Order: structure tokens, then C-alpha cells, then sequence
């Protein structure tokens, strides 16, 4: 439960992205093609964590190999990040009950919940842009931070570390276009209203995806999969469905040859005659 | 009386505004406007639909349905 | 819209008589279809009626002598009336009620012109 | 009252233009229109439902839903 | 549409009747069922009433004697008069109303013949 | 007359409350209000939509249509 | 909401004339549109009528040799009169009825000015 | 003025023909019915409702609802 | 079957304050802006203040800062507050209900209280 | 003229009836009670809505839809 | 609901004038707003209107120097009268007409109470 990703080059970052990938989730046996597969998180009880050191961004030498992220195994979400030279982990209000062996535990006044680091901060995901220099700077922000409170510059460095890690973890799709900002040149990448709409997504994709058959298309809220290589193209890890659900015990309908959320189709088969508005 | 049970096979909307449905092997076809959002909703989702009514030849009227 | 009826006329007690009513398509299967009757001084009284859903029902001195029926294809009504008693002479009107839960004008009910019937004991003439 | 919880069972449309609908293991009618395509979509998704009314036996009347 | 209310003739004070309404189907479902009374000489007056979903309501004269309760399956409304008095003596008419919240056209507002109640 | 069959490829709200359809190649417009959001969960759900009118060319009105 | 109509006049029998009703938009997909024509002392009669989804009827006396159309980019309907006897002269109305199915505001029928046509 | 921000708890359809829907903390009704499937379609969808009054206690009516 | 029971106001020298209230039957007051209207003798029905569905007051500008409008949505009754009354406000006042738009019952209809003597000296 | 186009950012039940959409980066309302339920069904799933209008300006009314 | 006009007065021919009129919110995004106008003698005739979209419209003797325009965010339609001649002189009235597809109360019409426009 101890894991590093690699930002020194294109393929270490996909390896080691895959690395914590295999390590935490089996593959789906009806969405695999060509050994990327999307995967399901394991059972494990209940606060278990891992903690995935940074290494790289430097490139050249070996600096910045301190700092550590702590994610909660089940969620993918961010307790907190250690800080292993001070050897104190600062962990969310909302985080309270994971703890870690050894290392000074602080409690912080604020949560994780991304509404919470975008107020806080400046800059929302969406629009948002990650390099190797914003994550430099986003490595220097969290060597500089003590308190429980939360600074501006902190709240920004976590929107970014957040998005590159247990983000595209999630999803392949992030991973991809991300990677770009690694190699010679620095591309730098923009976190599009789309990526964006993935993340929000990510619970209801996972109810639905176990259920998926070879059904050509999957239609999820706002999101459309056309095809199997555009689910496989776009999400890696999901939920363990076994937040979750919404408020049915129907997870999915077949309608036509496509998958939909049944609560999606439930949301425009519930209209009145249409008539019926000229009795106003 | 139960005329026909099973899915929608097609539905239509009729020009004299009732709706007409195909369950079974048989058509049947109502007035009531209600029933149109209802029907289209079982026939895209497979729900079973039963259509009752007391005259239950292919082309008769009905006002009653169960959404199973 | 238009309800044409047509039949009845002069018959001799305990004889029959088929009165038909011809609606026009706009209205025909969003409506029950009565028959009333009118008997001269008298006021315009139920008789029959069937629904969109084949729902019958008849006015109590009329069960087991008269039968109603719709045929949904010709847009047609029939009253068909067995064993008339002198009590059955009246003018009947065809009737379309537009049935709760449908709609067409702001018109819910719909008359036929009338038509006459006469059921007419055995000493008399006949025509 | 709370007369029954969660999922609709079935649903019926009936000829006097009122929705029954099957919870627990009782039935209910509803003469609200309002309350048709709102109950029809509960049913869809197997939303946990709870009817409430002041006459709490199979065969009874509602006018009142908690949509969970 | 119809409604044929029945029961009651006389009674002497301290006794209790149950009167009877049958509704024609196609509205019973519909309305809110009523009894209203009227006694030679005096105007209609409510008396008690039934929502589609049991809900009741009572004049105050009245209240903790009489109960009106629905046969759903039977289409009736049924009100048992209870240790009456002399000034419940009265014509009873059967009413119903139709809820809002549902539509039927264009009546909304139906009565019965009556029925007479004599308390003396 | 079948004048098109296929699934919906976009629709469009009218200012005079009319809704225009386009199947296969050809727009179609219909004034019956009941049709809109039934035409609309048609084009979501890929539904193969058969539009039936007495004149067949693009531009032309419908009050008739066939769900699959 | 305005109904203007044109073409009419005078035209020996066998000769042909092109009536043409523009109708205001808001109602013209809402109608079927129809033509009506009353003679000097008799009541306005029913020649000819098209739906919005293109269903034609004709009063039989005028079938064969009259055709209605619309178009309706144009927002307009037409009927072609061919072969006209005495018996069709009269002055013709064009008419607009809101069909059963869509809904403008209170009014449901409307009519135009009126066009005279006469065949000697 | 924001009164409420956040996903719809639970809703409730009334005897007086109201809506009521749960946000953050507080119950609100509303008496408009078009709101009825908008905002049975927020709850369904996991929809961020944000509910506008003039008077913010629980127990108060609103008629005015963002979507996000 | 929809009654509006007005309750309070009588006599009060000038300068005092009364609390008008009015009790609405249970089917309409979810959907009503409530109000209140006054007819002084020798004039017509004049508009005091009100309040919608959702909380939004509105007044006469010779009322303004003097009385206040309320809704207890529970208890189904409307309240009319006022103080440091005058002269000018003696009148009849008439407790309203008026249907709002978008509900389907039957928008902008009016419905009215019997009357409330309210006298100031 | 064409005025957005693009996905609805957010919608918004407005006092007066009337229903607020965001497509691009600019707000637009309509009255148009129709297009209540269609505008949030294309909201829900992710439909693309071209705006249609005279005036163009953010804050503009409109009463033409294109949905695809 | 009310309905303010405001502006207009006296002004010499060929000189400018703007008409403004506040609408109750409760109806002006639910209707196409228009000028009217009633000369003293003569009856009450179209001047100008524009829809909720936008739309607008002009009667012919007005086209090019009267413009009409909708501030949606103050509620209000504003009349813009250049190259004002004498046969403009007239009561100008504010309307507010509400449109096929939306709904307020039974009134589809709302009038203001008029303002002067007089022109040497």
C-alpha cells in the first residue's frame, strides 16, 4: 500500500499509474481489449489507505522525492498528503478517521470536497491549467504549508496533484492527455469542461459499466460511449458497487442496443400529456 | 377483461390524436391522452404491459392498462 | 362533425328495428355512444350507450330486448331493438359524449337530428 | 399516515381516469393526474415510495407520496 | 351520473340511524363525498365529508355523534347518526365534489334526491 | 402514406408552437402538441421513428407516427 | 390574425381561375384551411378544405376539376378552378379552423374578407 | 436570495396539490406543477438543486429553483 | 368551501398598534399571495399589502415602514402587524386570497373576508 | 439568427413562469411552458441546443429550438 | 399589474420624441409588447410591436422613423419617434399582449392609461 508515481518521462507515468492500477483492481471480464482494461476497485475494510510518494519533476536530478499522498483505497479520494521531511501528515476534516503509523497527524479545519479547494483557491478545474512547472510550483506549496487552516497556494497545489493522481487514475482519459506535459517541450495541459464532467460522473458510470454486454453504446447522464474503445479509451478504474447509488435499486435498462442509467430514462419518461399545460 | 399481455411491439399516434399500441398479436388503440406518455414509457423501458378492456378483437378501444 | 342516424320507422308490436347512427371520424372513438329518446310531451330520456371500451349500459324497461354495438371500422353505432312495446314510440337521438380524459372542441356533447319510431298494435294500419 | 413503503410493484391505469399503484403488499388509487408520470418513473427505477393517506387498508385512496 | 341515497325514516331521540349513498362509479373516485341537511323552512346546511384519501370533517353540532366513512369497493358513502337529537331532524342529501387535482368536465358539483330523517 | 422511416436526426421548437422532425433526409413539422416530448424521447433512445402524412415532401405537415 | 385573399373575377364557363388565400403565421400550420362560397340569396356552402397534414375533401359537385394545395413556405392555400359551369359562381371565403390537437389563444376560426367570382 | 444549495434529499407531492422537496437541512414546498417534473428529474439525476425564496426557514414556499 | 375568518382591530387611540389576522381554509393558502385591502368610509377599495407564496412583500407607499405583512404557512393564517396607526387608516379591512399563475386551479381569482372594523384616534 | 450554441450549463425556474437556460457562456429565458420539459431533457443528457432568436444578447428571450 | 407610459409631450414636426412604458414583472416576459395609438375623434389603431424573441412589426406610415425595443432587465418597451410628423399626434397607448404558448390569468389583454404626444 505504499506506491510512487513516476513524472520523469511519458511511459514512467503510465507505468506507474498501471503499477498502483493492478495492484488495486481486477479487470472486467466484458470490457478488455488489448490487456488496458477497465477495472473495478476491491473489497478492502475499511479506511484502508495507500500512499503514493511523488518522484520526478525534476527531471535531470533527484529533488522533490518528498512529499506523499494518502488515498483512501475504496474512494480514490485525498485524506491528505504527509510531509516526509517535517514527518507530519496533514489530513481533511472530513478524513478524520484514517491514521497512519508514526508520522504527526493534524486535523485541518476544511474538507476535501473539490467545491471546498476551488473556493479557497483561485482557479476551478475546468479551464485549469497543469504542467511540470505548476506541479514544481504545486510541490513547492505543500513543503511551505503548516497549519490545520489551508492557504490559497495549498488549495491549489492539492486541485492539481488531485487531478494528476487519483483523477487519472480513474480515468485513462485524463492519463492521455495529460501525459503530453512530460516529455521535451512542456505542452502544458488544460483541463477541459469535459474531463471535467468525467469526474463528477465517475460514481454513476461505475453502477452502470458492470452491467454492460457487448451492448454497442452506454448512455449515462450526460455522457456518451459510442462504442467498447470509447469506454476503454476513457475510463480505467470504477467503484465497487457490491458514492454509489442514487435512489434506485434498477441500475441499468437496455433500450434499443444501448445501455442507459435507468434514472437517466427515467428523468424525460416523466412528463405529463403536453396538452396538458393549456389548462394554465 | 385481460385482452392481450406482453411488450409494445410498435405504438402510434393517430391523427384523431388517439394512441394505438401492438401487444400480443393484436392492436388496440385509446382516447385517453394520459395514457401516452405511460405507453411510449413501457414500450421503451420492456415493461409488461396488460391491456384490458370488453371487447378484445384486434382494433378495439381500451381505457385500461397494467404496468408491471 | 356530423351524426347521421338512420332505420327505424313503423313496426308492429313485438317486432324489431335496427336504428344506426354514422359519426364522423374526428370524433367517433373518443366518444360513448348513446341513444335517447323522446317521447312526445315527455322529456329527452337514456336508453342506451356504449363507451370507446365497449362498456354497455341500458335503461332498466330496455335490458334483454335491446342491444347495443359499436363497429369501430365503419364509424357506426347500432341499437338494435327486439320485441318493441308501444312504451318504446318516441323520436331517438343519436348521442356522442366526448368521455373524461379526452378532448376535441370545447364541445362535449354532440346530438343526432332525430328519427321516428312507432311500435303500433295490431288493429291499427300498418303504414 | 404512512400505509405502506417501498417499491412500486405494479401500476394500473384505470377507465375513470385514476392511477393504482401496488406497495407493500396493498393497493392504492390516486385520482391526482399530477401523480401519474411521477409514480410511473418511481416504478422504472425501483424508488423507494411511501403512501400516505388517513384510510390505510388495500383498496384505499392517496392523495399524498414520499419519493426516496 | 347518479347518486341514490337511502336509509333513514324515523327515530326517536337518543336513538341511531345509518344512512347510505351509492355513487355511480365514474365519479366516485373523484370527489370528496358529502352530506348536507335541510330543515322545513331553513336553508342547506353542511354536515360531514370524505376526501378521496379519508380525510373528514364535521359541522360542530354534530361532531363526536355522527361518523362518515367509504366503501371504495362498493362506491357508497356511509353516515352513522349516533344518539341523535331533535334538531337533527332534516332532509339529508348525498353530495359529491369532485377534487382539484383531478378534472372531469363540466359538472364538478352533484346531488341526490334525499332522504328524510325524523327525530322526535 | 409512409414518407419516412429512420431515427430522428435533430428536431427543432417552432415560434408558432409547431415541431419540426428530420427523418431520413427530409424535415417534417407537426402541430399536435402531445407529439413533442414523444418525439423526443424518440430521438434520444435512437427509436426508428415512421413518419405517415398524406403529402411525402420535405416541409410538409404530420400528425401521424409510427414507433419502433 | 389576418386571412387575405385574391385572384376571382369574371370568366366564361370552361375557363379557369386560381383562387389563393395568405394566411398570417402564427396560425397557419395550425389549420386546416378550407374554401367556402355563398350565391346571392342562398347560405355558404362547403367547397373545399386541406389539413395541416394534407388530407383533401371535396364537395362533390366540384370534384374533378377543383384542386386545393398549400404551400407552406408561403404560408398560403390555393384552389384551381377548371372547367367552370354557372353553377360556381358565388363569392368565396377562405377559411381558417384550428385543428384538434393544438391550441392559440381563444379564437378557433377565422375568416377572410371574401373574393367574388362569376361564370356566365 | 440562495436558500438552499445542494441535491435533493427526498420530494413529496401533497394533498393540496404542492410539491415539497428536502435541500441541505430544510424542507420547501412549491405550488407551481410545472416544477413537479423538473424537479423529480433533479432528485433523480443527482441534479446540485439551488432553491430561491423570498423567506428561507424550513416550511417556506419557493417558485424560483436553479438546475446545475 | 374556501372561507377567509378575519380576527382582531377594533378601537386604538393614534400612535398604537393592532394585529390583524386572517385564517384561510387549508385548500388555498399554499397557493395564494395573501393581502389585505381597506375601504374607508366614503371611498373605494383601496390595496394596503401583501405577500406571495414565497415570502415577497409588497405595500402602499402611506403604509410603508408602519406595518408589516406576514405568513405562518403552518398554522395556514396571514398576518398584518401595524403600528403607530392614524387617522387616515380608519377604514374596513378585507383579508385576500388571490390564486396564483402556474397553478392550476384557477389563476387570479379573488377571494375576500366579510370585514374588519379598524378605527384610530 | 443563430445565437448559442452548445450544452446547457445550467437552467433556472424563474417567479413569472418563465425558463431560464445557459447555452455558451450566455443566459437566455423563455415562455414558452412546451419547452420546459424538452430544454431539461436535452439539459439531462447531454443534448446540444442551438438558441434561436432575434435579439442575441445574453439576458435575451427566445421561443425557437434546434435539439440534436 | 400596471402599465406606466411615460415621455411624449409636446414637440415641434420633425423633432424626436421617446415613448417609455414600465410593465409589472409578472407579465413582461410572457408577452409581445405594443404601441397604440387613439387620435381625438377617431378609433384606436396598431403602431408598432415587438415579441418576446424580438420580433417586431410597424404600421406602414411609421416604418423608418419609429423603432421599437425591449430593455428585459427593467421591464420595459421604449418607443423611439424621429421625424415626428402632425398626423402622429395622438394618445399613445402601452399593450401588453400575452402569447400563444404561455399563461398567466384570465386576461390575455393589459392596457396603460395612455400618454399625450402633441406635434406642431
Amino acid at each position: 500500500q505504499e506506491f510512487t508515481i513516476d513524472f520523469s518521462t511519458q511511459q514512467s507515468y503510465v507505468s506507474s499509474l498501471n503499477s498502483i492500477r493492478t495492484a488495486i483492481s481486477t479487470p472486467l471480464e466484458h470490457i478488455s481489449q488489448g490487456a488496458t482494461s477497465v477495472s473495478v476497485i476491491n473489497h478492502t475494510p475499511p479506511g484502508s489507505y495507500i500512499s503514493v510518494g511523488i518522484r520526478g519533476l525534476d527531471v535531470y536530478q533527484e529533488r522533490f522525492d518528498h512529499l506523499r499522498l494518502i488515498i483512501e483505497r475504496n474512494n480514490l479520494s485525498v485524506a491528505g498528503f504527509v510531509n516526509t521531511t517535517t514527518n507530519t501528515f496533514y489530513r481533511f476534516s472530513d478524513f478524520a478517521h484514517i491514521s497512519l503509523p508514526g508520522v504527526t497527524t493534524i486535523s485541518m479545519t476544511t474538507d476535501s470536497s473539490y467545491t471546498t479547494p476551488q473556493r479557497v483557491a483561485a482557479l476551478e478545474r475546468s479551464g485549469m491549467q497543469v504542467s511540470r512547472h505548476s506541479l514544481v510550483s504545486s510541490y513547492l506549496a505543500l513543503m511551505e504549508f503548516s497549519g490545520n487552516t489551508m492557504t490559497r497556494e495549498a488549495s491549489r497545489a492539492v486541485l492539481r496533484f488531485v487531478t494528476v493522481t487519483a483523477q487519472a487514475l480513474r480515468f485513462r482519459q485524463i492519463q492521455r492527455e495529460f501525459r503530453q506535459a512530460l516529455s521535451e517541450t512542456a505542452p502544458v495541459y488544460t483541463m477541459t469542461p469535459e474531463d471535467v464532467d468525467l469526474t463528477l460522473n465517475w460514481g454513476r458510470i461505475s453502477n452502470v459499466l458492470p452491467e454492460y454486454r457487448g451492448e454497442a453504446g452506454v448512455r449515462v447522464g450526460r455522457i456518451s460511449f459510442n462504442n467498447i474503445s470509447a469506454i476503454l479509451g476513457t475510463v480505467a478504474v470504477i467503484l465497487n458497487c457490491h458514492e454509489c447509488q442514487i435512489t434506485g435499486d434498477r441500475p441499468v435498462i437496455k433500450i434499443t442496443n444501448t445501455l442507459w442509467e435507468s434514472n437517466t430514462a427515467a428523468a424525460f419518461l416523466n412528463r405529463k400529456s403536453q396538452s396538458l399545460y393549456t389548462t394554465g | 377483461a385481460d385482452c392481450a399481455k406482453g411488450k409494445i411491439e410498435f405504438s402510434k399516434y393517430n391523427e384523431d390524436n388517439t394512441f394505438t399500441v401492438k401487444v400480443s398479436g393484436r392492436e388496440y388503440w385509446t382516447n385517453r391522452w394520459n395514457l401516452q406518455p405511460l405507453l411510449q414509457s413501457a414500450q421503451l423501458t420492456g415493461m409488461t404491459v396488460t391491456i384490458i378492456s370488453n371487447t378484445c378483437s384486434s382494433g378495439s378501444g381500451f381505457a385500461q392498462v397494467k404496468f408491471n | 362533425v356530423q351524426l347521421q342516424e338512420s332505420g327505424g320507422g313503423l313496426v308492429q308490436a313485438g317486432g324489431s328495428l335496427r336504428l344506426s347512427c354514422a359519426v364522423s371520424g374526428s370524433i367517433f372513438r373518443l366518444s360513448t355512444m348513446g341513444w335517447y329518446r323522446q317521447a312526445p310531451g315527455k322529456q329527452r330520456e337514456f336508453v342506451a350507450s356504449i363507451t370507446s371500451y365497449g362498456d354497455t349500459n341500458y335503461r332498466d324497461s330496455v335490458k334483454g330486448r335491446f342491444t347495443i354495438s359499436r363497429d369501430n371500422a365503419k364509424n357506426t353505432v347500432y341499437l338494435q331493438m327486439n320485441s318493441l312495446k308501444p312504451e318504446d314510440t318516441a323520436v331517438y337521438y343519436c348521442n356522442a359524449n366526448i368521455e373524461a380524459g379526452t378532448y376535441y372542441g370545447p364541445g362535449r356533447d354532440y346530438w343526432g337530428q332525430g328519427t321516428q319510431v312507432t311500435v303500433s298494435s295490431h288493429h291499427h294500419h300498418h303504414h
